[PDB]
């Protein structure tokens, strides 16, 4: 009569949805489970228009909005995606983060999600763009506020005791060549009208 | 009601009021007894159908004797709010070979202090063990009587269950202990997941 | 100077000169005004704080 | 399309509501009988019936109102036709899926008024109970309930 | 003196670190794009802090779903009722016998 | 278009690169590495186990 | 001193701005880094201060 | 590669997951569709341990945890459905609205269109058990705030144009109406004794 | 004693697995038989109510 999906699959898929992504070094069991039935996963999510990418070389999985039967769309407009779209202020930090991530990867390898940075290093970087309001309290406040927003999108762990943070590797799949290209195009478009 | 109190003392999940059915259903329940339910009432505000609507405490117990030594079991069920669901009910289970540990002593202790003082009472007393969680309670009960929980289940349903509609169920579930190897077969199936992953 | 130590001392000095009527130095909470004015002297680059 | 009318649904609903009214009237007579007996040691018993209005007929009347609005509108009778089409197609969907409890509710006078029991005060006529079945009980309560109602 | 010395050394450290970072990514596939993005960004006024608060069409990765609005999640306040303490224990005469015909 | 399909099928390192000629050289490098290093050793381990 | 810090900061922002300007020109970048000397030599202050 | 679920069903599913509800008053054609295709729905939901409960009398579809019987933890724990315990104000309003719905269906039968309830009478009812924060303005403001929160749970409409509101048939299936009515009677009795 | 279609099929699968291991191929058969056997295992463990 009934054909209950593998309860293990049910656990793994429901967890993965609960967090939007899923990292091996943290929760390897459901991670492997989804690796075991990526097709079943997909068909489970397909009605929802949610689809799973994969990164074995770093130990990651995650959802990403499908683009079918209402072509393309601004993905974020989907009902189920649960947060407000990134905003180029965030993106300004995002680029810096990605730079550090790839730089550390290109010298420690791809064998860990432990790409780390100290908050104070960011300060000069933003200081150039967001300027220098000359009060560490204001700038560091805004810095942590940005970081908070990002952890809301899951990209970066919040500060630890040592004022150091771990970049979540999902960052990489956000700072895509293709997506970066669409972004640079739209940004040059903005430049052309700002002038 | 009294038989149901006994079954509550004994079992993890007894079929309350089984007799009215004849052996295949239960339609009263723990909290209804704790709150003295008697009927639907008007079902919108009426508390008459529910005798103990306010903060209430309920206790039941019994004592037997083998070879002169008496064992008493007990339980406590108290609410702290108008809330009328299981989650807002607090528990105790009790297991004693000391006859002096009567429901009156245990109720007195609760009056004297909440769950913490009941824990302190367990610390103080000897021949007494009580558990807010039923798993440990019935585990100690079962390693004491040396009969599996299946036995108690059969006992409850046996109270009624005059049908014996067909033997297969009665035996396979109520009578026979269970060692079907679903878990073991899963264990085997899981050892192969490793190979499956290299395959994928 | 510690920031709020400065807030306190400034509020103390502010009340001293509330008698300078034309500039309407706050009375109901001079400490809050000391804060709202240190904000200004940071924003106006008179006092970088680090 | 102008020859189309609500005459079809009005007569049908009139007959159906007549059936519902007949049911409720005979329930009132049975209540008169139920007003003579005593059920509990200190109670007498009454039966109950309320009126059921399904989502199906709710959408039916919404479509009827939108059809009337469609006659206010003029688009070569296409909105008129679409409204009447949704309405008649829902009717035919109820006939086709008559088995589903929704269609039964949409068509069945028996569905169109619910039933329940209540316990009465022989002294004052006040009520604190209403039983939909016979659940709970100690053995014997079920017997009285079943015997009386049956 | 030491104060300014440290304010100098810190900035020196930060700039040297930025130097190392930009250097490696200066040509890597994505890194070059990132630098392009950096410079296009330089033109914008960041002091317009809340007007260039403008949304970009970046990819939606890590889209979690949670807090599914199921009615079961609802529970009601534990309104404490303390009319009296639970001290009553007596056996009462409620176990006495007297019955009818 | 086929580079995009490759990324759609992709599971690992190809995210570093996009869907352009400059990405082609890396596509080829990965195709060689898959054919030569990966596939035979994966088959080795799979059949062996 | 308050001005010497400003000089450092100005030289810092200048250097960083320029090197953003030199997006791809590894030549200058490596030329700076390989050097042992400070990248923030605002001599008019720095040297006198030293 | 894989086929794709019917677009209409996917639409209804996604909406029902955003709001836990689908209704003849909101997506009536989706309502008809899912009614003709419930097996598809449940099949989609069951990997997640989700399943709809239905109400054809009141034209309401709604969700409900699908987990099985006799769990290891006496009450279900579900990775997605996080639980709330409402403040007294909200719970009280819900109980009020619940008995309101019950009374309305008592006088009008089951499924009869709700009559609107006036803020003008609500503020009294809140006054019955909540006293006074300091002004009628504060009473009305917090009443509208809590009504907003309730509409957040989909149990009511928005404050309408005439300072009335309408009840959502989801009320017909709350968690435990006994908790509501016990608290309501206890509250009125407590205030009657206190005065 | 009764050997239901379930146990009969499982024993058939045991024989099949024996057969598949004997045949040497791209691993398709051996994997296929072992996998369908483990699939019966999993199906039994999952739908233990049927």
């Amino acid at each position: 009569s009934e054909t209950r999906t593998l309860q293990k699959i049910r656990e793994a898929t429901q967890e993965l949805l609960k967090y939007g992504l899923l990292e091996e070094a943290s929760k390897p069991n459901l991670y492997r489970i989804v690796l075991s039935h990526p097709e079943e996963v997909t068909r489970i999510l397909e009605p929802l228009d949610l689809d799973i990418g994969i990164d074995e070389i770093r130990g990651l999985l995650y959802v990403k909005v499908r683009l079918d039967e209402t072509p393309a769309q601004d993905e974020w407009a989907h009902p189920l995606v649960r947060r407000q779209r990134l905003n180029l202020e965030q993106s300004l930090l995002v680029a810096i983060l990605r730079q550090h991530f790839v730089a550390w990867e290109q010298e420690s390898g791809t064998g860990a999600s432990q790409a780390q940075i100290a908050i104070d290093d960011l300060l000069p970087q933003l200081q150039i763009y967001l300027g220098d309001p000359g009060s560490e309290s204001k700038e560091r406040t805004r810095l942590l506020t940005l970081l908070d927003q990002l952890k809301g999108h899951g990209l970066v762990t919040s500060p630890d005791a040592h004022e150091r943070i771990v970049i979540r590797p999902i960052i990489a799949h956000l700072a895509d060549p293709i997506n970066l290209q669409a972004l640079l195009a739209w940004l040059r478009e903005q430049i052309a009208q700002q002038t | 009601t009294l038989v149901d109190a006994l079954m509550t003392l004994l079992l993890a999940n007894p079929r309350y009021n089984l007799a009215s059915t004849g052996g295949h259903e239960s339609d009263r329940d723990l909290i209804s007894y704790v709150r003295g339910v008697s009927g639907p009432g008007d079902g919108g505000e009426g508390q008459s159908h529910i005798a103990r609507p306010g903060k209430t405490v309920t206790g039941i117990a019994a004592t037997l004797e083998r070879e002169g030594k008496q064992v008493r079991l007990g339980a406590l069920l108290w609410f702290d709010s108008t809330s009328s669901s299981v989650t807002d009910m607090k528990r105790l289970w009790l297991f004693s070979d000391n006859p002096g540990q009567t429901l009156e002593h245990w109720l007195n202790v609760y009056h004297e202090g909440g769950t913490r003082l009941l824990r302190q009472m367990e610390k103080e007393a000897i021949g007494l063990w009580t558990y807010p969680n039923k798993k440990q309670y019935l585990a100690r009960l079962r390693d004491f009587f040396e009969v599996g929980e299946n036995a108690f289940t059969l006992l409850n349903r046996a109270a009624g269950l005059k049908q014996l509609n067909s033997i297969d169920e009665i035996f396979r579930e109520l009578v026979l202990d269970d060692h079907s190897a679903f878990d073991r077969a899963a264990e085997v199936a899981n050892s192969f997941d490793g190979l499956t992953e290299i395959h994928q | 100077i510690p920031l709020e130590e400065a807030i306190q001392s400034l509020s103390s000095i502010l009340i001293e000169h509330v008698s300078q009527e034309q500039y309407d130095i706050n009375q109901d909470n001079p400490f809050l005004q000391a804060s709202r004015e240190l904000r200004e002297w940071i924003k106006r680059r008179l006092i970088v704080e680090r | 399309l102008n020859r189309s009318s609500d005459d079809g649904v009005t007569q049908l609903l009139s007959h159906i509501e007549h059936e519902v009214l007949v049911i409720e009237e005979r329930l009132n007579e049975l209540n008169e009988t139920m007003f003579r007996v005593d059920f509990q040691p200190d109670r007498y018993l009454r039966l109950d019936t309320k009126k059921v209005v399904h989502e199906s007929l709710r959408t039916l009347e919404k479509a009827q109102r939108q059809l009337n609005a469609a006659r206010f509108v003029d688009d070569n009778g296409e909105s008129h036709y679409k409204a009447l089409q949704v309405l008649v197609a829902q009717l035919r969907d109820a006939s086709e899926r008559n088995r589903t409890l929704g269609a039964k509710a949409l068509l069945d006078p028996r569905f169109r008024l619910e039933f329940a029991v209540s316990v009465m005060d022989r002294q004052s006529g006040n009520v604190i109970e209403s039983r939909t079945g016979s659940q709970g009980g100690s053995g014997g309560e079920k017997e009285i309930i079943a015997s009386y109602v049956l | 003196s030491q104060t300014v010395l440290q304010a100098r050394a810190r900035s020196e450290r930060d700039v040297r670190g930025f130097m190392k970072t930009g250097l490696a990514a200066e040509h890597h596939r994505v890194g070059h794009l990132l630098n392009e993005f950096l410079n296009l960004a330089l033109k914008l006024d960041w002091q317009r802090q809340m007007i260039r608060k403008q949304e970009v069409p970046l990819p939606a990765v890590g889209v979690a779903v949670t807090g599914i609005p199921a009615i079961e999640r609802l529970r009601f306040k534990e309104v404490d009722d303390e009319a009296e303490q639970t001290l009553d224990l007596s056996n009462h005469a409620a176990d006495l016998t007297q019955i009818g015909d | 278009k086929r580079m995009s399909e490759a990324k759609r099928v992709d599971t690992g390192a190809l995210v570093e690169a996009g869907a352009d000629l400059d990405d082609i050289p890396v596509y080829l490098q990965r195709l060689q590495e898959l054919t030569e290093e990966a596939l035979p050793e994966k088959l080795n381990r799979f059949l062996d186990y | 001193f308050r001005r010497v810090e400003d000089s450092w900061r100005e030289a810092d922002r200048a250097l960083r701005q320029s090197i953003i300007g030199e997006q791809y020109h590894r030549g200058d970048i490596v030329e700076r880094l390989l050097n042992d000397q400070d990248a923030l030599l605002n001599t008019p202050e720095g040297r006198v201060f030293d």
